[PDB]
C-alpha cells in the first residue's frame, strides 16, 4: 500500500496560524516530490506549492509567498516521513479543504491522494 | 505560457449512452474523476494512457492541440466531476448528471 | 551479372552502448588517484567531416558513473581510520568571550569532558572548543549533535581534500565522440563531431549554489534545462567570464592530540593565538552585477520580451541547500549568499562585497544518514581564490500573467554539478562487421 | 587520416583504411579491492570475448585472415534494389546500416552454410579420386 | 536439430552438423565482492583459454579455418583395422572416440612437425626458383 | 633438444624448431580474497591479450595460420648489407635481433598495408571478370 | 618432474641488488602474516 | 608503570593473539612463471653477485625456498659447492 | 544478567512456563548513562 494519511479537520480565528500534516507509509519516500493542493467551496483545485524530501526545498506561487511553510521530518528508523504545512496569516478566503499528494513522474501525474482536510476560519 | 480551456460546463446525458469532453490545452495533460466530499483519482495521464485499475469504458485520444476524454456504456455511478490539469493549473471541472 | 554478398572487417559503424570507463590522472589523497594509470603525453584527436550525431544530457550515462565511482572511493579512504565512539558522553560547555568581536558571540563553545586513556581502568580529563553548530543542549550539559542518528569517524589527517584532474578513457572495442558546437544546447543534433581517447581534465570539486573551478563557455552565457516549463527541473547556467571570489578563515588555530586506546589519537582544538573574528568571503561588486547583466538577456529569450526578471535568497531547507556550501583547504564553509541575489531587472560603486560565512566539523556529506564523519582542525589561517564560473537557479512556479518571474538558488544533487562537465562527450560501440552486393564471385576449385 | 576518419567519406573511399579501424579492436592501455581494481579487470575481458565472436564467424564463412573476402551467395533484390554507383559513392557506411539491419540475421544464415558447409563437404569427395 | 543432437546419429551422418557444436564454445552469459562476482569471473577465463588450445592445434596441422581438413598422414592399421563401411554408418563418434583414445598422443605427434613442418620448408625451396 | 635449446645454435638450425617455442606460449599451468587469488587472475588475462596481439599482426600482413610467410616486400639494404651466407650459418637471432631493432617499426609499415592491402584490392577488381 | 634445459653457447648478464624477484617475494608474504592475524581474537581488555 | 606494571606496548599498538592452531614452521615454496615467460639459471660454481654467467640454463620454476626469518646467522639455507663466497 | 518472572497473563495450560518476562540494564546512546528496560522471552533461551 502506498497511503498517505492525513490528520482531521481544525478552526481558529482569523490572523492565527494552523498546521496541517499528511505521513508516508508504503515506498520509497525520497524519490518522490511532495505537492499541496486546495479546493474552495464550488470551485476548481489550486496550486499551494511543492517540496522536495531529499534536501527539503520548498516551492509556492507568488499569492503564497511569506505566509506558507512547507517542511519534512523523518525518524531514525527512516521508514515514516511526515509533512507538514504551516499557515501563518488566516483570513476568510483561507477556508478551503487542503490535500497532501504524491507526484509520480514527469508528465505531473498524481496517482496516490491524501484523504484531505477541512480547515474554516 | 500555458493554455486550458474545457468545453461542456455540464451535460446531462441519461444511463446507456455514450457521450465526450474536450479540453483545448498548450503542452502534456491528465483527466481526474472527483465525486462530492472526496479526493480526486487519476484516469488518464498523458492524454492517451490510462491508469492501471481502471474500468475501459474511459479511453482519450489526442489530436493537435485538442484532447478528447469520452466514456463508453455509462452506469449508475459514473455520475461525477470531470476536469483537466496541465502540470500548476487546472480547470473547473464539468458535471453529469442522468 | 547478378551481385553477390562481399564481407567486410573494419568498417566504421557504431551504436549507442554502456561500459565501465576507467580513469587516468597524472604523474595521499581521497580521490585515490594513486590507483589510476598514468596519462599519455599526447591527447590525440581526430575529426570527422560531414557527420552529424544526436546528443542527450540528462540521460548520459558517464554522469551515473562518476556519481557512484567518488561515492564509493570516499568510503574507502575511511575504513581505516579512527572510530570515535568514546565522544559521545556529557559534555559541560561555557562561552568563550576572550577578544572576540560581536558578530562571534556564542559561536564557540569551550567544552569538557571524561575520556579513556590506553589503560581499560584509568580516566582523563580534557577539554576543546567546539563550534556551536556541532552541540546541542541535552535538556534546556550538552552533546555531540550525531549521537542519536550515527557514529562519526575520523583519522588519517594526512589525506587531503584537494580535487586532482581526473581523464575518463574507454575501453578497447569503444569510442568517444565529442560535440564542439560552441553554441550547443544540451540535446539535438551536433553538426561538428570529433573523437578522442579520453575526456578533459575533470575536478570532482562539490558545492551547492554556485559551481566553482569549472570551464567556461566561449562565445556567451548558456542556459540549459529539460523542459523550462516544468518548474520542478533545475536550471544551469555558464558563464563566459570567471568571477573572483577570496575567503578566509582569520583565527590562528592551535591542535592539541589526545591519546584515547593504544595507538588511536583524538586531534581537538586548543587555544586561540589573537583575536576570534568571523569568516567570510569578499567578492567584487562591479564585476558581480555585470555578469548577472548578461545572464537576464538570455533569460529573456525563453519568456516575453518585456518581462520583470527577478532575483531572491533561497526559501528554505537544510543547511546544505539553503547556503553556499564548499570545501576550502580541509575545513567546510556555509556562507549567506542573500547579498548577492537581490536586484529587479526591467526592461529598456567600485568596492566589494562581504558574505559571511560559519564552519561545521560534523559532516553528513552525501544524504546517507547511518554515517557521519569528524573533521580534524587545521594549523594557522585559511585562504583560498576560486573563479564562479556558473549558477544552478529554480524558477517560482505559478506565475500567470506572463509577466515578473522569479529566479532563486538551487541545488543539492551533486549530479547536477556533473552534468556541467560532461555534456559534451558521450559513449558509442564499434560494430566492425558489414555485409555489401557487389560483383566478385568467390573462385571455386 | 585516422581512427574513425573515413566515418565522413561514401563507402568506396571509406573501404580503403580497414586496418586503422581493425588495429583499435584489441588494446591501448599498454603499460598500466575492486574499485579500479575490478572495473577495469572486468572490462578487458568483456574486449577479448567480443573480438573472438567475430573471428568465429569469419571462419565458420570461410573468410579467416581476411579483411574483404568474395562469398558466393546471390544478393537477392528483395533486402535491396539499388543501382551499384548509387551505393559505393554517394553514401556511407553508417547511411546503409540501417537500410539493412532487418536482413542481416536472414544473410548471416546463408553465409554459414549455403556455401561454406556445402562446399567444405565437395571438395572432401573431391579430392578423394 | 539442435545442439547434440546427432550425439545419436552415425559418424556419417553426424558429421553433417558440426557448426552446431562449434557455435556454442564462446559465450552464452552474453549479458550481465567473489560469490557470483569472481565466480562468473573465474569460468569465463577458463572458456576462452580452453578455446583457444584448440584453434592452436588445428593451425600447427595446416588446418586453421576449416571444419574437415584432410591430411598427408597414412592410417596405420595398428591403430584399428575396420572395414570404411564398418565405421561410418554403423557406429557413434562417442563409441569410436573410446577405440582410439590410446593412440591420439601418437597420431598428434605425426600431424604436429612430421606432416606438416616437413611440408612448410619445401615450399620454401621451392619458391625460390 | 627442448624449450629454447635451439637458442645456442645459428638462424639456420635453429629455424627448425619453432614449434617447441610456440606451444609454450598459452600455459603449463595444466590443472590448479586477493592474494594468489587476484595476482594470478591477472596473470592469465595478460597471457591472452600478449598471444592475441600477435595473431593480429600475421593476419594483417597474409600470414595467418602459417610460421614462415615469404612476403612480396623487397629487403632495403640501408637497414643491413651481409652476405646471405654470413646470416644464416654463422650468427643467432640473439644476435640479429639487437642489430635490427631499429627498423622493424619500418618494415612493419611496409608488411601492413604497402604489401597486403595493396594486394588485397587487386584479387578484388580481378575477380569481377 | 622438474625439468631443466641446458643452453649451450650461450652467456647471459645478471645483476642482484637489482633482481625483482626479491621485492616481490618480500611484500608476498609481508601479506600473507596479517592475512592469518584478522579472523583471530582481540586482545583489547589486556591493557590493564 | 612508575618508579604495578603494564604490557610494553600500551602506548604504541594493539595486540592480536597468534591464532593458537596457526603453526610458524617454513615450508618450501616453489616461484613459477606465467605463460609466455621464462626463467633463467646460471649454473657456473665460483659464480659472482653480478658480471656474465657463461653457463645459463633454463627451468619452469625455482628450487625448495624456505622462508627463514633470522638476523646474524642464515639458518637452514643451501651451501656453495667449490669453496666460501 | 537478567531478571525474570513468569508470565501468567490469561495463558492456557499447554504455556505455563514457556514465556519469561525479563528485565535488565542496557547501554544508551551517551557512554555514562544506562537504561532500565524489559522483553519477554521464551523459556528455549534462557538458562538459570
Ligand atoms: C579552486 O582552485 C584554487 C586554485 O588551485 C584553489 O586554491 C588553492 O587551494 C589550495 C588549498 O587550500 C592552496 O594550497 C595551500 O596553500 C597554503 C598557503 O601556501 C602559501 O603560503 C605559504 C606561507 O607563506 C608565508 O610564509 C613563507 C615562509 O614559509 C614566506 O616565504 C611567505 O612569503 C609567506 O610569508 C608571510 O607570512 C609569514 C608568516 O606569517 C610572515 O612572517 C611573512 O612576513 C609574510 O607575511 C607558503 O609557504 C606557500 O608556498 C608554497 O607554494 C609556493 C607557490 O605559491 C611554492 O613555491 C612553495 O614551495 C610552497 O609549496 C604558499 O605561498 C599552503 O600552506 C598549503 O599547504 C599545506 O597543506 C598541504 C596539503 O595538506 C600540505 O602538503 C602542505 O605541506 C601544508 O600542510 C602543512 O602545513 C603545516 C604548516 O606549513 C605543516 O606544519 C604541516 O605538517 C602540514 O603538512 C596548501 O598548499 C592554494 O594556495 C590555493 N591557491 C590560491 C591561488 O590561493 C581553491 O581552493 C579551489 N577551490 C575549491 C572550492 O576547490
Ligand atoms: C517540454 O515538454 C512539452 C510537453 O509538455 C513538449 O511539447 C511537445 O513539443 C513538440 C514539439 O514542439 C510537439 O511535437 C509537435 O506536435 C505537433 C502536434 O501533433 C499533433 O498533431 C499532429 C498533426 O498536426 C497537424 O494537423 C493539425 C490538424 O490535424 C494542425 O492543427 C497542426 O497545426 C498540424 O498541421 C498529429 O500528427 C500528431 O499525432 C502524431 O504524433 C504523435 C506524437 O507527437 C503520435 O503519438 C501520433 O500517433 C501521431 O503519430 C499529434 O496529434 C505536430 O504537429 C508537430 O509536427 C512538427 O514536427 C514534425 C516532426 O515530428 C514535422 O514533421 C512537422 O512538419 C511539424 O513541423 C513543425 O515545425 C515546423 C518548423 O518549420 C513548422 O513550420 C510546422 O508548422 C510544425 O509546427 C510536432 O510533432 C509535441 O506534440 C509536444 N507535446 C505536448 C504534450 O505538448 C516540449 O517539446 C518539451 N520541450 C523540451 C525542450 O523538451
Ligand atoms: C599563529 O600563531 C603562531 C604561534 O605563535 C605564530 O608562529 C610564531 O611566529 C613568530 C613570528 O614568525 C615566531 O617568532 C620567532 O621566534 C623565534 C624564537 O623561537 C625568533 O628567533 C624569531 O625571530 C621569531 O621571533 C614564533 O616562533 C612562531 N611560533 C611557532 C610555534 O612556530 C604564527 O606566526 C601565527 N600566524 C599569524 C598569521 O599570525
Ligand atoms: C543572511 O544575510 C541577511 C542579510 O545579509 C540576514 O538578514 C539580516 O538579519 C539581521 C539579523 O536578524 C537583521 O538585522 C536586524 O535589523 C533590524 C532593523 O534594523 C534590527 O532591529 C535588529 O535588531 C537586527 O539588527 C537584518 O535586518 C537582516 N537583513 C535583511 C535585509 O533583512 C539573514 O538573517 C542572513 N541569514 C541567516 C540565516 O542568518
Ligand atoms: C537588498 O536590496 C535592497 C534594495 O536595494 C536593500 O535595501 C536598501 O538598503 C540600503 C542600504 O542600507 C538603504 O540605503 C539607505 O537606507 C537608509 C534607511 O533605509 C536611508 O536613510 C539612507 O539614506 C540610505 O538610502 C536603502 O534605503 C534600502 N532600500 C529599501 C527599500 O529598504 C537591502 O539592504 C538589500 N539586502 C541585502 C542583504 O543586501
Ligand atoms: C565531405 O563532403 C564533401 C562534399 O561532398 C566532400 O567534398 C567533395 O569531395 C569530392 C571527393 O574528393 C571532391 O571531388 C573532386 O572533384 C574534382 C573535380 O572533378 C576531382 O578532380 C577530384 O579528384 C575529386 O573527385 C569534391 O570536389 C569535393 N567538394 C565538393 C563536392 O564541393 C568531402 O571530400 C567530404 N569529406 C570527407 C572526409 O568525407
Ligand atoms: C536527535 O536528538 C535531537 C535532540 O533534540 C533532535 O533534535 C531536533 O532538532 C530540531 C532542530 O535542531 C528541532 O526542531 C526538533 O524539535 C528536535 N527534536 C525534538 C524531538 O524536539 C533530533 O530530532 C533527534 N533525531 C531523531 C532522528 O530523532
Ligand atoms: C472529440 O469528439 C468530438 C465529438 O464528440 C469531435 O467533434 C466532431 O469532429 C468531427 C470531425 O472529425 C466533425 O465532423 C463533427 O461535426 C464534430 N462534432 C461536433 C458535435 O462538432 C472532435 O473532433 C473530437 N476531437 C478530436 C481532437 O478529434
Ligand atoms: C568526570 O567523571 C567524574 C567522576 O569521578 C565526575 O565527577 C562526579 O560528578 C558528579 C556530578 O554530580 C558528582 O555527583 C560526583 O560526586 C563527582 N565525583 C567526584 C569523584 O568528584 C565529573 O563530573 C566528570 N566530568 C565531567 C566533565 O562530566
Ligand atoms: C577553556 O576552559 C579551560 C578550563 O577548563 C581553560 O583552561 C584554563 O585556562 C586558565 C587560563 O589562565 C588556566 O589558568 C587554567 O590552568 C586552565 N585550566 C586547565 C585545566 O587547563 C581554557 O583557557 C579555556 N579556553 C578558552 C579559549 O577560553
Ligand atoms: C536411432 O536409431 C534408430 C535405429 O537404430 C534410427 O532409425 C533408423 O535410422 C536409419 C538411418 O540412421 C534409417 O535408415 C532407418 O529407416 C531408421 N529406422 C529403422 C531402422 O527402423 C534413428 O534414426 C536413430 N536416431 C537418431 C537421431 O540418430
Ligand atoms: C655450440 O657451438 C659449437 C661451436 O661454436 C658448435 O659445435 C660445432 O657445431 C657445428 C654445427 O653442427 C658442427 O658442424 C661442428 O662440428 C661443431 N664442432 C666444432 C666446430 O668444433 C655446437 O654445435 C654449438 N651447440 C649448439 C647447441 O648450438
Ligand atoms: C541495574 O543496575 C542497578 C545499579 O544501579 C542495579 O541496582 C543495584 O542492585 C544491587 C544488587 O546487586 C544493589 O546492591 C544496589 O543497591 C542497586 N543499586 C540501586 C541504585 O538500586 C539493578 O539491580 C540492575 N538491574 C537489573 C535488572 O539487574
Ligand atoms: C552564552 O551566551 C549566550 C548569549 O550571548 C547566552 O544566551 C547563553 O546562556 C550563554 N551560555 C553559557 C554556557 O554561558
Ligand atoms: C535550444 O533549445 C531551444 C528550446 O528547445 C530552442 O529554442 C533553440 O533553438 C535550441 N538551440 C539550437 C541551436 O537548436
Ligand atoms: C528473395 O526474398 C523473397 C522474400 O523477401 C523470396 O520470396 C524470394 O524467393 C527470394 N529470392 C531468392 C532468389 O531467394
Ligand atoms: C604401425 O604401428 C606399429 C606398432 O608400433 C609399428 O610396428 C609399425 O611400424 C607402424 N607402421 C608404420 C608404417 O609406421
Ligand atoms: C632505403 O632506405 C634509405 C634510407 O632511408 C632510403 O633513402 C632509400 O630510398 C630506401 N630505398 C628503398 C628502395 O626503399
Ligand atoms: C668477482 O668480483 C670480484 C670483486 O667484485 C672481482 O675481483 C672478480 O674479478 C670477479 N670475478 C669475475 C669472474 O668477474
Amino acid at each position: 500500500q502506498v497511503q498517505l494519511l492525513q490528520s482531521g479537520a481544525a478552526v481558529t480565528k482569523p490572523g492565527a496560524s494552523v498546521r496541517v500534516s499528511c505521513e508516508a507509509s508504503g515506498y520509497n519516500i525520497r524519490d518522490y516530490f511532495i505537492h499541496w493542493w486546495r479546493q474552495a467551496p464550488g470551485q476548481g483545485l489550486q496550486w499551494v506549492g511543492w517540496i522536495n524530501p531529499k534536501t527539503g526545498q520548498p516551492n509556492n506561487p507568488r499569492q503564497f509567498q511569506g505566509r506558507v511553510s512547507l517542511t519534512r521530518h523523518a525518524s531514525w528508523d527512516f521508514d515514516t516521513y511526515s509533512f507538514y504545512m504551516d499557515l501563518k496569516a488566516l483570513r476568510s478566503d483561507d477556508t478551503a479543504v487542503y490535500f497532501c499528494a504524491r507526484q509520480r513522474s514527469d508528465y505531473w501525474d498524481f496517482d496516490v491522494w491524501g484523504s484531505g482536510t477541512q480547515v474554516t476560519v | 505560457d500555458i493554455q486550458m480551456t474545457q468545453s461542456p460546463s455540464s451535460l446531462s446525458a441519461s444511463v446507456g449512452d455514450t457521450v465526450t469532453i474536450t479540453c483545448q490545452a498548450n503542452g502534456y495533460l491528465n483527466w481526474y474523476q472527483q465525486r462530492r466530499g472526496k479526493a480526486p483519482k487519476l484516469l488518464i495521464y498523458d492524454g492517451s494512457k490510462l491508469e492501471r485499475g481502471v474500468p475501459s469504458r474511459f479511453s482519450g485520444r489526442r489530436w493537435g492541440q485538442e484532447y478528447n476524454l469520452t466514456i463508453n456504456n455509462l452506469q449508475p455511478e459514473d455520475i461525477a466531476t470531470y476536469f483537466c490539469q496541465v502540470y500548476e493549473f487546472v480547470v473547473p471541472g464539468t458535471r453529469l448528471d442522468l | 551479372e547478378n551481385l553477390w554478398v562481399t564481407v567486410y572487417y573494419g568498417v566504421p559503424v557504431w551504436k549507442d552502448a554502456e561500459t565501465t570507463l576507467f580513469c587516468a590522472s597524472d604523474a595521499h589523497n581521497v580521490w585515490a588517484t594513486h590507483a589510476c594509470v598514468p596519462t599519455d603525453p599526447n591527447p590525440q584527436e581526430i575529426h570527422l567531416e560531414n557527420v552529424t550525431e544526436e546528443f542527450n544530457m540528462w540521460k548520459n550515462n558517464m554522469v551515473e558513473q562518476m556519481h557512484t565511482d567518488i561515492i564509493s572511493l570516499w568510503d574507502q579512504s575511511l575504513k581505516p581510520c579512527v572510530k570515535l565512539t568514546p565522544l559521545c558522553v556529557t559534555l559541560q560547555c561555557t562561552n568563550v568571550t576572550n577578544n572576540i568581536t560581536d558578530d562571534m558571540r556564542g559561536e564557540l563553545k569551550n567544552c569538557s569532558f571524561n575520556m579513556t586513556t590506553e589503560l581499560r581502568d584509568k580516566k582523563q580529563k580534557v577539554y576543546s572548543l567546539f563550534y556551536r553548530l556541532d552541540v546541542v543542549q541535552i535538556n534546556e550539559e550538552y552533546r555531540l549533535i550525531n549521537c542519536n542518528t550515527s557514529a562519526i569517524t575520523q583519522a588519517c589527517p594526512k589525506v587531503s581534500f584537494e580535487p586532482i584532474p581526473i581523464h575518463y578513457c574507454a575501453p578497447a572495442g569503444f569510442a568517444i565522440l565529442k560535440c564542439k558546437d560552441k553554441k550547443f544546447n544540451g540535446t539535438g543534433p551536433c553538426p561538428s563531431v570529433s573523437t578522442v581517447q579520453c575526456t578533459h581534465g575533470i575536478k570532482p570539486v562539490v558545492s551547492t549554489q554556485l559551481l566553482l573551478n569549472g570551464s567556461l563557455a566561449e562565445e556567451e552565457v548558456m542556459i540549459r534545462s529539460e523542459n523550462i516549463t516544468n518548474n520542478a527541473k533545475n536550471i544551469l547556467v555558464q558563464f563566459n567570464t570567471p568571477v573572483q571570489i577570496n575567503c578566509t578563515r582569520p583565527n590562528n588555530n592551535t591542535r592539541k592530540s589526545i591519546r584515547i586506546g593504544p595507538g588511536q589519537a583524538f586531534y581537538a582544538t586548543g587555544d586561540i593565538i589573537g583575536d576570534i573574528r568571523q569568516a567570510h568571503c569578499n567578492v567584487s561588486k562591479a564585476t558581480w552585477n555585470e555578469t548577472l547583466g548578461k545572464v537576464v538577456k538570455q533569460l529573456r529569450k525563453h519568456f516575453g520580451n518585456n518581462t520583470i526578471i527577478r532575483f531572491a535568497n533561497s526559501s528554505g531547507g537544510d543547511l546544505e541547500v539553503t547556503t553556499h556550501s564548499f570545501n576550502c583547504g580541509g575545513e567546510f564553509f556555509y556562507c549567506n549568499t542573500s547579498g548577492l541575489f537581490n536586484s529587479t531587472w526591467i526592461s529598456n560603486s567600485n568596492d566589494s562585497i562581504t558574505l559571511p560565512c560559519r564552519i561545521k566539523q560534523i559532516i553528513n556529506m552525501w544524504q546517507r544518514i547511518g554515517q557521519a564523519m569528524y573533521a580534524p582542525p587545521i594549523q594557522g589561517v585559511i585562504r583560498c581564490v576560486s573563479n564562479i564560473t556558473g549558477l544552478i537557479l529554480t524558477r517560482d512556479g505559478g506565475s500567470t500573467n506572463s509577466t515578473t518571474e522569479t529566479f532563486r538558488p538551487g541545488g543539492g544533487d551533486m549530479r547536477d554539478n556533473w552534468r556541467s562537465e560532461l555534456y559534451k562527450y558521450k559513449v558509442v560501440k564499434i560494430e566492425p562487421l558489414g555485409v555489401a552486393p557487389t560483383r566478385c564471385k568467390r573462385r571455386v576449385v | 587520416l585516422g581512427f574513425l576518419g573515413a566515418a565522413g567519406s561514401t563507402m568506396g573511399a571509406a573501404s580503403m583504411t580497414l586496418t586503422v579501424q581493425a588495429r583499435n579492436l584489441l588494446s591501448g592501455i599498454v603499460q598500466q579491492l575492486t574499485v579500479w581494481g575490478i572495473k577495469q579487470l572486468q572490462a578487458r575481458v568483456l574486449a577479448v570475448e567480443r573480438y573472438l565472436r567475430d573471428q568465429q564467424l569469419l571462419g565458420i564463412w570461410g573468410c579467416s585472415g581476411k579483411l574483404i573476402c568474395c562469398t558466393n551467395v546471390p544478393w537477392n533484390s528483395s533486402w535491396s534494389n539499388r543501382n551499384l554507383s548509387e551505393i559505393w559513392d554517394n553514401m556511407t557506411w553508417l547511411q546503409w546500416d540501417k537500410e539493412i539491419s532487418n536482413y542481416t540475421q536472414i544473410i548471416y544464415g546463408l553465409l554459414e552454410e549455403s556455401q561454406n558447409q556445402q562446399e567444405k563437404n565437395e571438395q572432401d569427395l573431391l579430392a578423394l579420386d
